[PDB]
């Protein structure tokens, strides 16, 4: 995301050259487009008994009818990279409260008694400041807002 | 105390011969006294390392030398002509042709010229400048030393291996038949297809440009498609010029077998996908054990199997088995045994894949570099096996439990060893006496003036196994000479090119024969024979004779047990290692000289002499050993010189050291006392010298220090003049 | 000659005759040492 | 082609790592 609003920054600066498109500073996801070529030539050696690809996105001819599109090959640029990662960010930290609610869900370093006492409960009163919000529910809430947003 | 510190004991008298046995023993680690067992593994372990490290300083040695004052560039342009260049030369006592009869390939500095071959093997691997192996050596120096210093870090006590980590076999075999050569094969086959065949294809792809071109255009198609014919594309032409692109080709992995019609090599494609083929199978041969995980073959206990299918067994094959297999774990003898034995098969076995499928360009129109590569290997080969029966031998007597072994396989054979010397004795005498009597036959008859009253026998199993493995010379039409019997489609999937070869038997590929070859290999049996029976009888006293049981405790050492009954000289368990050494000397001798005549004949196709005097020996002795002499022995003489007189000194130095070798051989310790005696009464009694003492009183030789140096200095005496006759033939009459 | 300097000339005799000269002489000096040091 | 001072070069790598290396691996086992 700092690499993004940086991008931001120099185009609002009058520094375009600091973009990072394929017109500006570089950056190629060789790796989806070795396994989509891979998959492009599949047929006649892995697949002799078999016609045409499996699908027309990663390779073949451009499958239509009419003035109507049916399905063409996709094409992943540049702006494929920091999509792909910021999907795999939100997944990440999505799991990091799941599984931290999973975890410290019957012992904390502070509240050893939260299976002792449930999972469904408000707070453990203003004790070492506050504990509102110590339940495990409440990570999950906090993790279906953030499974929203992705 | 100080020397040698390794002996508290041989420290403890005043007699020269301290010096003689003190460098007798500094590498018999476990006579030193007081050091238990991982002592010595450890420091075996860093020996080792010294051991390699060494190995690639040489390596490193040749190829800088190489580097700096060779023709290696004036070899790539005229190849097949200009000869290779060993090192500098520097001597003030040097002659004066020698300046005059060195300088040549446009030098004018004392070149020396080189024979071992290294400018075919490298070129072959893709080599064009000075600075690739200038840069070679640099960088394998710098690995040798870093070896050394591993080498030096386990001896610190913080990384100091375990006893248990030496015993534990299964990881080190994985590790080794798998990830030692299987991976490293690979690796040569990635250097293959990236560099060597380029460079043989005349593209320069060095260590940049490497990372952007491709091997195939056609490349990663097949990759994961699997259309692996792909790769085997258009092959090379047939008028390829290595190095060049006249009629190049675009095929990485092919089969095409036989020769290359103008390096009459092995086709390199052919050699990549070879090594592919070993190194996938070595991998998949890689898991075939059981490790530390929990799957596989547990070899210890592999062979503790005595029951399947009801019938228990005795064993595999339904022998006994058990309790050996700790053995080769306790000893090491035994492994050593094992590993010499091995080496030694594989290097005859090279020795003769090379004189028939020459493995790169140009090797056999030199004829000087292969001859001297084929003796040089075999003579390595010979005693090389003798080492592995001496091992043997000492094994028998340190390394080995009674009851640990009580009925198994082993016992088995020591309970019946009697036969078996008694039967091997007994074809040695056949063989011998049928073999001499057929020469003389032949010796007497023709020495009538009548040839045809003498016997002429004629082999013909080796003429149906030639035949039948594809020539056509004699006509039997069977198995490939029968193009259409069941196997006459089979073979290679390129055998069209292969039957051009061997029909084409104009090169060293399977040569008819005759008599004399019948002859001379039942020489070779007979000599082989004799070697294994002194050498097996020797191990199988090495615990004790009839008449002298005991020697098992007296040691692999001196015993002589003086005069019970008229002598029992050389009893001593290698009394039978010279005997062998000797045995083994003359029968490689023989074979070497088979060879050399052999390939003299077919150098100008005159087989006539061969087979014309090969039956009696007058004509051995006769038409090779001084018709070839003159060329090489006049190399000095009153009138002039040539390049040849450092060989006439080669010959008779040899000669001289052989006597010498007698002089020790014959006159015993019983005489070279008494004048030693008179001798130091000498000086007891002179004047103006009696100054002067002893460090150290001296005395005469001891036994089997007399025994050694004996016969060091006939093996010396033997090693260098035949070495020098044949180079110095071979270069002299092409 | 070649591209190199005079070394070749003069760099053998050291090695040839010094060299074994020191080496033989401090190897006997080490096999008559007193104890318990020896170097 | 054929070199110059980096041969003296070459020799200068000698002598601090391989030799006093092989130097200490000798040593190490007590004269
Ligand atoms: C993991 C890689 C992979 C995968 C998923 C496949 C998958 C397939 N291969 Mg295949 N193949 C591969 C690697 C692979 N191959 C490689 C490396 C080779 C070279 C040896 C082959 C050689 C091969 C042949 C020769 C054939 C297949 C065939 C097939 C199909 C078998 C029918 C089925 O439903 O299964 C299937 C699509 C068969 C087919 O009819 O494909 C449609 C067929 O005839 N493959
Ligand atoms: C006693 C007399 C004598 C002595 C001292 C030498 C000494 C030497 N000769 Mg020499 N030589 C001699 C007699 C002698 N030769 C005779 C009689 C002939 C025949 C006519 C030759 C023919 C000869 C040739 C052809 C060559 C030498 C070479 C050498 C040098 C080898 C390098 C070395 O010392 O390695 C020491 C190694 C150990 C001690 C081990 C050395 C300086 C070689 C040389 O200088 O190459 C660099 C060389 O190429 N010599
Ligand atoms: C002190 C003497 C001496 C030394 C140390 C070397 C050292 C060497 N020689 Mg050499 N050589 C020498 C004298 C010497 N030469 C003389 C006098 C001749 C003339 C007969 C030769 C003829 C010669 C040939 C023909 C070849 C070597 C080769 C070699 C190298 C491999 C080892 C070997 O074969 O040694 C040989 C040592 C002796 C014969 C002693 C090595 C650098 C080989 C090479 O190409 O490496 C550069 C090779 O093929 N040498
Ligand atoms: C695992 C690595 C590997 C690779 C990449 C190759 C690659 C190749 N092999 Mg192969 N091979 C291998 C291991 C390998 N081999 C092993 C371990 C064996 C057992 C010894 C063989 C035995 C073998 C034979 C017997 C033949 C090949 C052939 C071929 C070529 C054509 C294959 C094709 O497209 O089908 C072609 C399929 C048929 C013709 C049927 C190709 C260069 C063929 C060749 O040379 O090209 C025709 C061929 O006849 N291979
Ligand atoms: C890499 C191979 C290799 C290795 C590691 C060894 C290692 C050893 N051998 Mg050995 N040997 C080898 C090859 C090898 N040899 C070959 C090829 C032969 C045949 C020529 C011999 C013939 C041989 C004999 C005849 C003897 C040894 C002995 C020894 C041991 C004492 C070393 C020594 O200098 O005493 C050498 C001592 C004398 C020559 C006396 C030592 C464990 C000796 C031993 O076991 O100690 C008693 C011993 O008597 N070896
Ligand atoms: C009737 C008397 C007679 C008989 C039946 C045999 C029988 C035998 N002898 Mg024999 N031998 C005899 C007299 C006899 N010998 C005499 C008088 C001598 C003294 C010259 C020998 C010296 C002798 C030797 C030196 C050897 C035999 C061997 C043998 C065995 C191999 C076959 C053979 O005949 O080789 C006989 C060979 C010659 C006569 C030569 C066989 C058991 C050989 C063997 O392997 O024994 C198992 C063997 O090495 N023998
Ligand atoms: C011209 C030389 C010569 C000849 C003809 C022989 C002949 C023989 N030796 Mg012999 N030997 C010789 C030199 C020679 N040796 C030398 C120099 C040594 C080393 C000192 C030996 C060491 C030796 C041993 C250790 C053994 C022989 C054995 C034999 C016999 C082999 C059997 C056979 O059929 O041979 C042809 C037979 C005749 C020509 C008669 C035979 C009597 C072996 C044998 O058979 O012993 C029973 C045996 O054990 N010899
Ligand atoms: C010891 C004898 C011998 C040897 C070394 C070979 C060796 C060979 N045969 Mg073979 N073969 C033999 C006897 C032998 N054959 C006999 C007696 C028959 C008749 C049943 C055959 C029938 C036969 C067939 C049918 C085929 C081979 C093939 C082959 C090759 C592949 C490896 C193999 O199958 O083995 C190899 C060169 C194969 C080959 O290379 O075909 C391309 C193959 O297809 N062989
Ligand atoms: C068996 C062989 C042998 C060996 C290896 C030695 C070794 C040695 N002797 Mg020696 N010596 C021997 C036999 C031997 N001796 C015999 C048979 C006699 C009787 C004549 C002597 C009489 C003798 C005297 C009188 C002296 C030595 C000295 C020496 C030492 C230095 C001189 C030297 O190495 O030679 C160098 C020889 C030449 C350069 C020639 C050295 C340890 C000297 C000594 O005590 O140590 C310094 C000394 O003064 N020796
Ligand atoms: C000659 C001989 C001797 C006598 C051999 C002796 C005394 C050894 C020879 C003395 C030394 C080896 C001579 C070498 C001296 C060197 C000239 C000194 C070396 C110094 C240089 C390196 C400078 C025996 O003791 C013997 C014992 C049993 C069987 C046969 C024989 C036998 O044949
Ligand atoms: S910490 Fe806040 S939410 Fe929790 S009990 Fe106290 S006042 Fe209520
Ligand atoms: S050589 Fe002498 S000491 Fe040795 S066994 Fe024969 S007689 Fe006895």
């Amino acid at each position: 995301f700092g690499l993004y609003i940086h991008n931001d920054t120099m185009q609002a600066l009058g520094r375009p050259q600091d973009m990072f498109s394929d017109t500006a500073i570089q950056l190629q996801p060789v790796f989806a487009q070795f396994v989509q070529n891979i998959h492009t030539l599949a047929p006649g050696s892995t697949a002799p008994n078999a016609l045409e690809p499996v699908s027309y996105a990663f390779g073949g001819g451009v499958v239509a009818v009419g003035g109507k599109i049916a399905m063409m090959p996709i094409a992943l640029g540049t702006a494929d990279f920091m999509i792909h990662h910021i999907h795999a960010f939100q997944i990440h930290v999505t799991v990091l409260i799941l599984l931290k609610g999973f975890l410290f869900a019957r012992n904390s370093r502070l509240i050893p008694d939260k299976a002792n006492l449930g999972f469904r409960f408000p707070c453990d009163g203003p004790g070492r400041g506050g504990t509102c919000q110590v339940s495990g529910w409440d990570h999950v809430f906090l993790g279906l807002f953030w499974m929203f947003n992705t | 105390t100080k020397f040698p510190k390794f002996s508290q004991d041989l420290a403890q008298d005043p007699t020269t011969r301290r010096l003689w046995y003190g460098i007798a023993t500094a590498h018999d680690f476990e006579t030193h006294d007081g050091m238990t067992e991982e002592n010595l593994y450890q420091k075996l372990f860093a020996t080792h390392f010294g051991h390699v490290a060494i190995i690639f300083l040489w390596t490193s040695s040749l190829l800088f030398h190489v580097a700096w004052q060779g023709n290696f560039e004036q070899w790539i342009k005229d190849p097949l002509n200009v000869r290779p260049i060993a090192h500098a030369i520097w001597d003030p006592h040097f002659g004066k042709a020698a300046v005059d009869a060195f300088t040549q390939a446009g030098a004018t500095y004392p070149v020396n010229i080189a024979y071992s071959g290294v400018y075919h093997w490298w070129y072959t691997i893709g080599m064009r400048t000075n600075n690739d192996l200038y840069s070679g050596a640099v960088f394998l120096l710098i690995l040798a030393g870093v070896f050394l210093f591993a080498g030096w870090l386990h001896l610190q006590p913080k990384f100091r291996p375990s006893l248990s980590w030496f015993k534990s076999a299964e990881p080190r075999l994985n590790h080794h038949l798998a990830g030692l050569f299987g991976v490293s094969s690979l690796a040569w086959t990635g250097h293959l297809v990236h560099v060597a065949i380029p460079e043989s294809r005349g593209q320069h792809v060095g260590w940049d440009n490497f990372l952007t071109t491709l091997p195939h255009p056609e490349g990663l198609r097949p990759f994961f498609t699997g259309n692996w014919g792909v790769y085997a594309a258009n092959p090379d032409t047939a008028n390829h010029v290595f190095g060049t692109s006249q009629g190049a080709g675009t095929a990485i992995l092919t089969f095409l077998g036989g020769f290359h019609p103008q390096t009459q090599s092995l086709w390199l494609t052919d050699m990549a996908h070879h090594h592919l083929a070993i190194a996938v199978l070595f991998i998949i041969a890689g898991h075939m054990y059981r490790t530390n995980f929990g799957i596989g073959h547990s070899i210890k206990e592999m062979l503790n199997a005595k029951n399947f299918f009801g019938t228990k067994t005795e064993g595999q094959f339904n022998l006994p088995h058990q309790g050996l297999y700790d053995t080769i774990n306790n000893s090491l003898h035994f492994q050593l045994s094992l590993a010499l034995a091995a080496l030694g098969t594989i290097t005859s076995l090279v020795a003769q894949h090379m004189y028939a499928l020459p493995p790169y360009a140009f090797m056999g129109q030199d004829f000087t570099t292969q001859a001297a590569l084929y003796t040089h290997h075999q003579y390595i080969a010979v005693f090389l096996m003798v080492g592995a029966f001496a091992h043997a031998g000492i094994f028998w007597v340190r390394d080995y439990d009674a009851e640990q072994n009580k009925g198994n396989v082993l016992d088995r054979v020591l309970q019946h060893k009697e036969a078996i010397i008694s039967h091997l004795s007994w074809v040695s005498l056949f063989l011998g006496f049928h073999t001499l009597g057929l020469y003389v036959h032949n010796d007497v008859v023709v020495a009538f003036g009548t040839p045809e009253k003498q016997i002429l026998i004629e082999p013909v199993f080796a003429q149906f196994i030639q035949a039948s493995h594809g020539k056509v010379l004699y006509g039997l039409n069977t198995l490939l000479s029968n193009p259409d019997s069941v196997a006459s489609t089979a073979g290679a999937a390129w055998l069209p090119g292969w039957l051009d070869a061997i029909n084409n038997g104009t090169n060293s590929l399977f040569l008819t024969i005759g008599p004399g070859d019948f002859l001379v290999h039942h020489a070779f049996a007979l000599g082989i024979h004799t070697t294994v029976l002194v050498l097996v009888k020797g191990a199988l006293d090495a615990r004790g004779s009839k008449l002298m049981p005991d020697k098992k405790d007296f040691g692999y050492a001196f015993p002589c047990d003086g005069p019970g009954r008229g002598g029992t000289c050389d009893i001593s368990a290698w009394d039978a290692f010279y005997l062998a050494l000797f045995w083994a000397l003359n029968t490689v001798g023989w074979v070497t000289f088979y060879w050399h005549w052999k390939h003299l004949g077919i150098w100008q196709g005159n087989v006539a002499q061969f087979n014309e005097s090969s039956t009696y020996l007058m004509g051995w002795l006769r038409d090779y050993l001084w018709l070839y002499s003159a060329q090489l022995i006049n190399g000095y003489n009153p009138y002039g010189m040539n390049n040849l007189s450092v060989w006439a000194w080669m010959f008779l130095f040899g000669h001289l050291v052989w006597a010498t070798g007698f002089m020790f051989l014959i006159s015993w310790r019983g005489y070279w006392q008494e004048l030693i005696e008179t001798l130091v009464w000498a000086h007891e009694r002179t004047p103006l010298a009696s100054l002067v003492r002893w460090k150290d009183k001296p005395v005469a030789m001891s036994i089997v220090q007399g025994r050694l140096v004996g016969l060091a200095h006939f093996t010396v005496g033997y090693v260098l003049t035949y070495a020098a006759f044949v180079i110095a033939s071979t270069a002299g009459k092409f | 000659m070649f591209s190199a300097s005079f070394l070749p000339s003069i760099l053998v005799p050291l090695t040839g005759l010094v060299f074994p000269a020191i080496a033989m002489a401090l190897l006997l000096i080490y096999v008559e040492r007193e104890d318990p040091s020896g170097i | 082609m054929s070199i110059s001072d980096t041969q003296v070069f070459v020799a200068l790598v000698i002598a601090l790592i391989p030799g006093v290396l092989a130097f200490r691996l000798a040593t190490e086992l007590y004269k």
